[PDB]
């Protein structure tokens, strides 16, 4: 069961970090309209 | 012509619609409170669905003889 | 080249040129909603029963367990664990786990975590084509709803067995359990979301047929209506002057709405603010506010109780609660 | 035409319609349907 | 006891943690990610006088 | 008129009234419509306010009794009426309009002249799209309001043994006749009321992300703030990028539409589609031809005392209903139950 | 002024500012 | 461009820019 | 005023036309501020006037009035109120500065500067400086932390505030000893929020509470410090919107959190929201029933631990899940409650029922027959009972409308997140008012997407 949850926690974590990270890295320039 | 409101802004809408409009609510008013609402429709007052008789619910169970039936429910 | 591997990776996430967009909010969603889908299919399939009351009689729900695609549903989990968070590690054996409703506090976790994020990225591809946002607000509304189901009212009673099942047959049952401890049927909100969905079926219907009814003939009695419009066309397919002046003669002229901006904010209004009213009402429910309670109300003289409908539904709704849960209570106030 | 505000209006006529609903909660708490 | 059990279940665990391997793993997976975010971060755009976000 | 030239009679001086385009339209079908559709309101708004139902079904419906706007109602006959249509004139009221307001006739004044009043609606929107010469699609989506109040008003109780177990005109009165068909007739089991939902919870569906759809890919045909008043009418071209709404839709859902005239006939056919199905199982409840049982799930939990599924927690929560409501909602029947006969689970 | 216009305001308002009266009397009914 | 009360100046033409074409708004 | 062509808003909308005005939404928010005094001063003194003291506090319909009484002012031993006079200076108190409040919030409407930013160079912002608007920020993190810092003050220093864990019953108690100590404070806030834990719902004695505002008044005193004398840093620059409708939106979407926080907080705690007060909680009053029959029937002749129920597992004591004798019947869900009441009952081996047997206190049957009649279920006209229920109290809980009302509250706040996170993402990239027309950014994407 610790595997299981091991596992779990490298795979949430690898996932909250994409999340975290993609809008640090420059979301609010990815628009098509220009200024 | 008289698009809904040159109607409501004018002052001859309110000098009907201040007198007729509320002798209507007091006729409103008058028509209940006199217990003339409990005669025309036959709702039974507040000391009147109980008699003597019963003292349950009415039940109607005839269907050609319920005009006298409900005069006997009722207690007239 | 100049660019890294972490760009590379934030132009391909954020990339219109996906055919399903993912997004940021899709690396939430989609490990999420794989997770809850391939856990719903084999548990509505092949679950062992589930001891979702506590009081160790499994239900069945699956399948493989003499069960139709009526009858059968995910199981909320046990009641003893309540509102305890119950993962497969923390259970000894798998069995165990399947025993105690566990697969359902799996799909609920991940289902409402991936409905949040469904709702991000539809903000998230709206700001990526240019578009105006709140599709994403609309959304919200059957979120909350979702929301209000499989984890307030959970919230509120204590326990994830109070949850919605996972089926249709289940749905039914905390439908008629919810009437009879809450009173769902006589609370303004529940009111109002029945407004927002016979209204928002009326407008459908009303919108709907009032543009079939105004389409510009552009093709034969041979071929379908529906051939007339090309996608992509910049002129307008149907007359909007026709359709309002045909409204306004059906009931009256100032009740319609002659702008088409108007009339599509109002076909959206409708029915997610009565949607969210009745998420609230389910919400506030959860907390045991419960509908109204009009039973006997009305007295005559002599201090003596005139039943009206709502003594009708009283009976109707004690009956159920006589009868929920039948084993359950040792103890004479269902406050669970 | 124009000879009382129409904002007065709404306002004066909405007040007693919210005044008479008010009656309408204060007599669901009294009298008929009070339950007592 | 009869069976074996992780024992976590209303103990109030920080992040839920109780092995130690599992709070090297959240700083495991997000210092990799971390790092590997720095790094890209050339490509991001250098918002560095005072006025460069998207601000209205 | 006519390309023949013959010269008009009574029926053109009265054709051309009728079709007057004044405020309010009257044509040939307010002939129908505005007498019936005034006294079926006008029916149901004396009812609710001072026609009582102690007698058809002991129990207080009018505010003049102390209900309120949800417990009021206009409530149907006794069942000892059968399918009498209670005219005033009829073989129960015989004239006197006192008790035929006791005797529930008013029940069938407000269902009669309402149901004339659906056919003097529908009536009417056939009529103005004759004159406006537009396509009959308006009329077309409401024979499924007309689907539904005719087999639930009208086709259901006649099925069943009189007019007594039609819905009253009321809230909560509403509220039991929907309480009555889960105890009885196990209705959300029923799959047409199935089809029911999914048409009527899929026409809020559709009719909620149409408006945000178009409401979010609007064209910026303004400057300002206030999106509503870039709208012009008479104008030629959409006001929402289609475009860019299925280009949303197919990364977000997988599947948009493409053409707008399938759109809003997909907003048109879906609750009417949904109700007219609806329908018919409510003229199957009429008769009694309920999606009560699984029988192949009866015969297993009651060949094994530990098979539960949330459908046998179903049926069990039915017999609650019905025999802690028969009581009181058939007063007909004069059924007592004493207190140990009737089904309880431990402790309630 | 008895138009149709008339006819369909005072249809509606006329009836509903008596039962207003006659609703409003039932509030202080007590019993 | 007349610099709407939330920011955002306007992208040159006034409310309703088919005003010239179709007369109202 | 204004009007919606000189603003592009309409009449529905037109408190966004102040956003780049900002004397006018200075005296907005101080006009605001002033209503938020006005009903907790109106509704106060509502409360005092109608306060019976022979009748619960908790039964009355009284929100605001169990808040001072958690202070401890006018409070005796178990939940008596002693005198009534502490609650009606802290209505007129509210109700007066209320008027002070208006009337600079009436001031700056009408008469004072439209925007403040020439004149009065110190208080002038634009949405876009981001040193200013850190400044502002760094100004009120010090109000709340020397706010935070008056909790500290009145338990440490200036009376006490109630403890309902207090030995002897609950009464008002100086917390000498606050827990400072950051494991244990910062313990609560990486705690899952689940059954067992409750992330911070279940902090269950005032000395954390206390101790733990010590810790948010002086991280706001410093973190208001740090945002005074620094400006974001370029990746922060990198992720934010930096409008005034982006602000709102930041403040928002926090602010839904916390009421959906102080939502479960009312529900499940019984230490902040003490019961003597607010009434029992949901678990509370069901764990209270089966205390009630299980003390009936020992009177009757009945060996509690002994009897099984009617599916096996215990009609008044079963096993917990984690092994814990607790309670039976359906409020084998509420197992983890923990109540003042109850733990002087409680071993280490969940209840003990040799103390249960023979050591039931007469005060803890009044009290838990108390909360078992006044569960947090009732109706949305106040009946009081379960929706089977007939017109015979008069009840809804506190907590049932606190926790209700802050739901709702809550929600439609993440609503306003929604809305206006989306739009200010939006109008600072420059479509909210539309596509352009010209270049519509679709008819440059690839087809078949
Ligand atoms: C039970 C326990 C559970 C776990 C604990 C849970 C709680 C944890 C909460 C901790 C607090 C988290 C807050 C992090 C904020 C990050 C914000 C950010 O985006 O931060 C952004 C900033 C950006 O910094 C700036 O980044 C710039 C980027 O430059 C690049 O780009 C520039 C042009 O833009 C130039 O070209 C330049 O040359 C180039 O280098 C510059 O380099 C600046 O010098 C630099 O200051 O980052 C910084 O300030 C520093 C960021 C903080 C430090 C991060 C450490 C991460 C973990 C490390 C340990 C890993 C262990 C691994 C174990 C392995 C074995 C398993
Ligand atoms: C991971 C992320 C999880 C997100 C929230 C899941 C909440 C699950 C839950 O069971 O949360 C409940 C918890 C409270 O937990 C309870 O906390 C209680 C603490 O009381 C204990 O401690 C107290 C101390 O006095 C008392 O003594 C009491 O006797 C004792 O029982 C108990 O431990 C309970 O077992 C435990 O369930 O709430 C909390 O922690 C506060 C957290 C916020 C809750 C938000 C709920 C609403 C979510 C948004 C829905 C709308 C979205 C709209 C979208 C459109
Ligand atoms: C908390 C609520 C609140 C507050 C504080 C404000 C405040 C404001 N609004 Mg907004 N507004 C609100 C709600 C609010 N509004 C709502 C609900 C709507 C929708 C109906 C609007 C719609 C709206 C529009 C459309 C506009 C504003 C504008 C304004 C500003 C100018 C006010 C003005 O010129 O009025 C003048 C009006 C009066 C003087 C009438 C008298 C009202 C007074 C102030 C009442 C005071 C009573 C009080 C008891 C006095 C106590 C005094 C004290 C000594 C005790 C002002 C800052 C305008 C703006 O943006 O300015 C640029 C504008 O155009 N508002
Ligand atoms: C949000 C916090 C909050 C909370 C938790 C409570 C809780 C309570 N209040 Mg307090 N109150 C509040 C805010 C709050 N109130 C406010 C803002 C005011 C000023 C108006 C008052 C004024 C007040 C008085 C004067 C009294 C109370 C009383 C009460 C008690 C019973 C309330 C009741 O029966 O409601 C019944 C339920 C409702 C009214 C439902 C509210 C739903 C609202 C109206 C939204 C409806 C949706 C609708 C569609 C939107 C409308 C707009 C649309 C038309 C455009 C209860 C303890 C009573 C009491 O016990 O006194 C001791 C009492 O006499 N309250
Ligand atoms: C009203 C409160 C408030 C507000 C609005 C801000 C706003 C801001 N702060 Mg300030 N700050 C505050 C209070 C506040 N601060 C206080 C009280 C302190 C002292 C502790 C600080 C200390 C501080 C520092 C030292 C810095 C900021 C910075 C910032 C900026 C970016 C913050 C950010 O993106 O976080 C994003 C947050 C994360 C990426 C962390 C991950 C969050 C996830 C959810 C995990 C959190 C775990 C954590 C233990 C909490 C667990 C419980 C939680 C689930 C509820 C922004 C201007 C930065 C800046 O630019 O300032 C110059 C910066 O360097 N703040
Ligand atoms: C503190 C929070 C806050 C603040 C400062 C603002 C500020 C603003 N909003 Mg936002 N908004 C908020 C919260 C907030 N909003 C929330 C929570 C929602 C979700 C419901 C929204 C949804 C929203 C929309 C949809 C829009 C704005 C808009 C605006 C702008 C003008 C609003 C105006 O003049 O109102 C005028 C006020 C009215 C017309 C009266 C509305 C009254 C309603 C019916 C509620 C009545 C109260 C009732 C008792 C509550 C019942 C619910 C209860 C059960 C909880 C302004 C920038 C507008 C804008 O220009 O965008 C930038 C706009 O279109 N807001
Ligand atoms: C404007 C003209 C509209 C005419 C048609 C509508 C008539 C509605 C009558 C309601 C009424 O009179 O209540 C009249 C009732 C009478 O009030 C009752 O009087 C009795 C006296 O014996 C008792 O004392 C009751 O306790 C008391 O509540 O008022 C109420 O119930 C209080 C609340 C009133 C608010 C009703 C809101 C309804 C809104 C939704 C309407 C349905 C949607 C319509 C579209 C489909
Ligand atoms: C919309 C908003 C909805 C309302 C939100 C209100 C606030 C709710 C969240 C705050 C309370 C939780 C604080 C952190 C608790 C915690 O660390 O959980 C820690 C828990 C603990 O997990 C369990 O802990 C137990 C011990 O108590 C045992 O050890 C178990 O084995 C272990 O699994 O982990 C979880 O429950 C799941 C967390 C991972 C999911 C997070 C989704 C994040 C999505 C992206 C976010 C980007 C930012
Ligand atoms: C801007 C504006 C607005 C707003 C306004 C406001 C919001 C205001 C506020 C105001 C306020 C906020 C006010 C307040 C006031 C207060 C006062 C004036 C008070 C006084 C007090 C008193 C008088 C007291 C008394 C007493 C005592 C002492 C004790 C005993 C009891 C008694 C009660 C007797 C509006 C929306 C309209 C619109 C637009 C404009
Ligand atoms: C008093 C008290 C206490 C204490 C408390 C404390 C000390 C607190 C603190 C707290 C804290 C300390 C909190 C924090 C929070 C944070 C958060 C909540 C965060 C958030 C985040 C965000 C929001 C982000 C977002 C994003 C991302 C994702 C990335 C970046 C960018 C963006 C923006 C996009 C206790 C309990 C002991 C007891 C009771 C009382
Ligand atoms: C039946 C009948 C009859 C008689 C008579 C009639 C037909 C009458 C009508 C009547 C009517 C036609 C009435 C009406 C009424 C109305 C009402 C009663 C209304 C009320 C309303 C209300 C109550 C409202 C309230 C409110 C709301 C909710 C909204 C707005 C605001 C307010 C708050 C105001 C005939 C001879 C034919 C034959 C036999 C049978
Ligand atoms: O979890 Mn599903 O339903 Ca809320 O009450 Mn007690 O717990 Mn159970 O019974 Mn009745
Ligand atoms: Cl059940
Ligand atoms: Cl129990
Ligand atoms: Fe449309």
């Amino acid at each position: 069961m610790l595997t299981l949850k091991i596992f779990v926690y490298t795979v949430v974590t690898f996932f909250v970090c994409l999340f975290i990270f993609g809008f640090l890295s420059n979301d609010p320039a990815r628009n098509p309209g220009k200024n | 012509e008289r698009p809904f409101s040159d109607i409501l802004t004018s002052i001859r809408y309110w000098v009907i619609h201040s007198i007729t409009v509320p002798a209507l609510f007091i006729a409103g008013w008058l028509f209940v409170s006199t217990g003339l609402a409990y005669d025309v429709f036959g709702t039974p007052r507040p000391n009147e669905y109980f008699t003597e008789d019963r003292q349950e619910a009415p039940l109607i169970t005839d269907r050609f003889n319920a005009l006298e039936q409900v005069k006997k429910l009722s207690g007239n | 080249e100049n660019s890294s591997l972490w760009a590379r990776f934030c132009e391909w996430i954020t990339s219109t040129e996906n055919r399903l967009y993912i997004g940021w909010f899709g690396v939430i969603m989609i490990p999420c909603l794989l997770t809850a889908t391939s856990v719903f299919i084999i548990a509505f399939i092949a679950a062992p029963p589930v001891d979702i009351d506590g009081i160790r009689e499994p239900v069945s729900g699956s399948l493989l367990y003499g069960n139709n695609i009526i009858t059968g549903a995910v199981i909320p989990t046990s009641n003893a664990i309540g509102l305890h968070f119950y993962p497969i590690w923390e259970a000894a054996s798998l069995d165990e786990w399947l025993y105690n409703g566990g697969p359902y506090q799996l799909i609920v976790c991940h289902f409402l975590l991936g409905v949040y994020c469904y709702m991000g990225r539809e903000w998230e591809l709206s700001f990526r084509l240019g578009m105006r946002p709140w599709i994403a607000v609309a959304y919200s509304a059957p979120v909350a709803a979702a929301s209000a189901v499989f984890l307030v009212y959970p919230i509120g009673q204590g326990s994830f067995s109070d949850g919605m099942p996972l089926g249709i047959s289940g749905t039914f049952n905390f439908m008629i359990v919810f009437q009879a401890e809450h009173n769902i049927l006589m609370h303004p909100f529940h009111m109002l979301g029945v407004a927002g969905v016979f209204g928002g079926s009326l407008f459908s219907a009303m919108h709907g047929s009032l543009v079939t009814s105004s389409l510009i003939r552009e093709t034969t009695e041979n071929e379908s209506a529906n051939e007339g419009y090309r996608f992509g066309q910049e002129e307008e397919t149907y007359n909007i002057v026709a359709a309002h002046g045909y409204f306004g003669r059906l009931i009256f002229q100032y009740a319609s709405f002659n702008n088409s901006r108007s009339l599509h904010f109002f076909l959206a209004a409708w029915p997610v603010i009565g949607i969210w009213f009745t998420a609230l009402g389910l919400s506030t429910m959860a907390f045991n506010l419960n509908g109204f309670n009009f039973n006997q109300s009305v007295v005559d003289s002599q201090g003596r109780v005139l039943n009206t409908w709502a003594d009708i539904i009283n009976r109707a709704n004690l009956g159920m609660e006589v009868m929920h849960e039948r084993n359950a209570h040792n103890f004479p106030l269902d406050l669970a | 035409t124009g000879r009382i505000p129409l904002w007065l209006v709404g306002t004066v006529v909405g007040t007693l319609a919210i005044g008479l609903l008010a009656v309408f909660f204060y007599g669901s708490y009294v009298g008929l349907g009070s339950s007592l | 006891l009869v069976d074996e059990r992780m024992n976590g279940d209303g103990t109030g665990r920080p992040f839920g943690v109780n092995d130690p391997v599992l709070g090297w793993v959240l700083l495991g997976v997000f210092g990799t990610m971390w790092a590997i975010w720095f790094i890209g971060q050339k490509d991001l755009g250098d918002f560095e006088d005072a006025d460069d976000g998207l601000k209205l | 008129i006519g390309t023949y030239q013959e010269k008009r009679t009574w029926f053109d001086d009265a054709d051309d009234w009728l079709r007057q385009d004044r405020f309010v339209f009257v044509g040939w079908s307010g002939l129908l419509l505005f007498p019936c559709a005034y006294f079926a309101l006008g029916g149901w708004l004396t009812g609710t306010t001072f026609v009582t139902s102690w007698y058809t079904h002991g129990l207080a419906t009018s505010y003049l009794e102390g209900c309120n706007f949800l417990t009021a109602a206009v409530s149907t006959p006794a069942n000892s009426m059968a399918h009498s249509l209670l005219f005033v004139w009829g073989p129960e009221a015989q004239g006197d309009f006192t008790r035929w307001c006791q005797l529930g006739g008013l029940w069938a004044f407000v269902a009669l002249h309402g149901a004339f009043g659906l056919i003097g609606f529908m009536l009417r929107q056939f009529e103005i799209a004759r004159s406006v010469n537009l396509r009959p699609y308006n009329a077309i989506a409401f024979s499924a309001p007309i689907a539904v109040f005719v087999s639930v008003f009208l086709i259901y109780p006649l099925g069943q043994s009189g007019w007594f177990f039609a819905p009253s005109f009321g809230v909560a009165a509403i509220f039991r006749f929907i309480l009555f068909f889960q105890g009885f007739h196990n209705w959300t089991l029923n799959p047409f009321h199935m089809m029911g939902v999914a048409g009527v919870l899929g026409a809020a569906l559709l009719c909620a992300i149409h408006g945000a759809t178009v409401e979010n890919t609007l064209f910026e045909d303004g400057d300002g703030a206030n999106t509503f008043r870039a709208f012009n009418p008479t104008q030629a071209e959409e006001t929402y990028s289609m475009v860019t709404a299925n280009r949303f839709w197919s990364q977000i859902f997988g599947v948009a539409f493409s053409n707008k005239r399938w759109l809003h006939f997909f907003m048109l056919l879906v609750p009417v589609t949904g109700l007219w199905m609806s329908a018919i199982g409510v003229v199957g409840l009429a008769l009694n031809l309920r999606a009560y049982d699984f029988v192949s799930q009866e015969i297993r939990a009651a060949e094994d005392p530990e098979f539960e599924t949330f459908y046998t927690k179903n049926i069990l929560l039915n017999e609650g209903i019905r025999a802690w409501m028969a009581a009181q909602d058939q007063p007909h029947e004069r059924l007592v139950f004493p207190e140990e006969v009737l089904p309880r689970g431990n402790a309630l | 002024i008895f138009t149709v216009r008339w006819l369909a305001i005072h249809g509606i308002a006329v009836p509903t500012i008596f039962f207003l009266g006659a609703i409003t009397a039932m509030q202080f009914i007590q019993r | 461009a007349w610099a709407a009360a939330a920011g955002a100046a306007g992208a040159g033409y006034g409310v309703y820019r088919y005003e010239a074409a179709y007369g109202a708004a | 005023g204004r009007d919606q062509e000189t603003t592009g808003f309409a009449w529905w909308s037109g408190n966004a036309r102040l956003i780049n005005l900002s004397g006018k939404l200075l005296g907005a928010h101080v006009a605001h501020a002033g209503l938020i005094v006005f009903w907790a001063g109106a509704m106060n003194l509502f409360e005092v006037s109608h306060f019976v003291p022979e009748k619960p506090m908790y039964e009355q319909g009284l929100i605001l009035l169990p808040h001072i009484a958690t202070l401890g002012y006018g409070v005796g031993p178990g939940g008596e109120i002693i005198d009534t006079f502490p609650y009606f200076v802290s209505g007129v108190l509210h109700l007066i500065s209320s008027a002070v409040l208006g009337f600079g919030g009436v001031y700056h409407s009408l008469i004072g500067p439209e925007t403040l930013e020439e004149s009065y160079p110190f208080f002038g912002y634009v949405w876009k400086d981001k040193n200013k608007m850190t400044n502002i920020l760094g100004y009120h993190l010090i109000m709340l932390g020397l706010g935070a810092w008056l909790l500290v003050w009145k338990a440490m220093y200036f009376g006490g505030v109630y403890d309902t864990w207090a030995p002897g019953g609950g009464d008002v108690r100086v917390i000498t000893n606050p827990t400072t100590n950051a494991a244990v404070i910062f313990g609560y806030l990486v705690k899952s929020p689940f059954g067992g834990d409750g992330w911070i719902c279940s902090v269950d004695n005032m000395e954390d509470i206390i101790g733990g505002h010590i810790w948010i008044g002086t991280l706001e005193i410093l973190g208001g410090i740090w945002h005074i004398y620094t400006t974001p840093w370029p990746w922060a620059r990198r992720a934010f919107v930096w409008s005034g409708e982006a602000y709102l939106s930041y403040s928002l979407g926090a602010i839904g959190v916390m009421g959906f926080i102080a939502c479960c907080m009312s529900w499940f705690n019984n230490t902040a929201y003490p019961s003597e007060f607010y009434g029992p909680t949901g678990p509370e009053a069901s764990q209270s029933q089966a205390f009630t029959f299980l003390v009936r029937d020992q009177r009757l002749g009945a060996n509690v631990a002994s009897a099984q129920g009617p599916t096996g597992l215990g009609k008044y004591l079963m096993r917990s899940p984690t092994g814990e004798i607790i309670f039976g019947g359906e409020t084998m869900r509420f197992w983890d409650f923990r109540g003042p009441w109850l733990e002087p009952l409680r071993g280490p081996n969940g209840l003990d029922l040799n103390k249960l047997k023979n050591d039931i206190q007469p005060w803890q049957e009044r009290r838990a027959a108390e909360y078992m009649t006044h569960a947090p279920l009732g109706s949305l006209n106040s009946v009081g009972g379960v929706a089977t229920e007939i017109n015979a109290v008069n009840f809804v809980s506190p907590r049932s409308w606190l926790a209700c009302s802050h739901f709702c509250l809550g929600f439609f706040f993440f609503i306003g997140h929604l809305w206006h996170a989306g739009r200010a993402r939006a109008a600072a990239a420059g479509f909210e008012k539309g596509i352009d027309r010209f270049d519509e950014p679709v008819l440059s994407m690839r087809p078949l997407d």
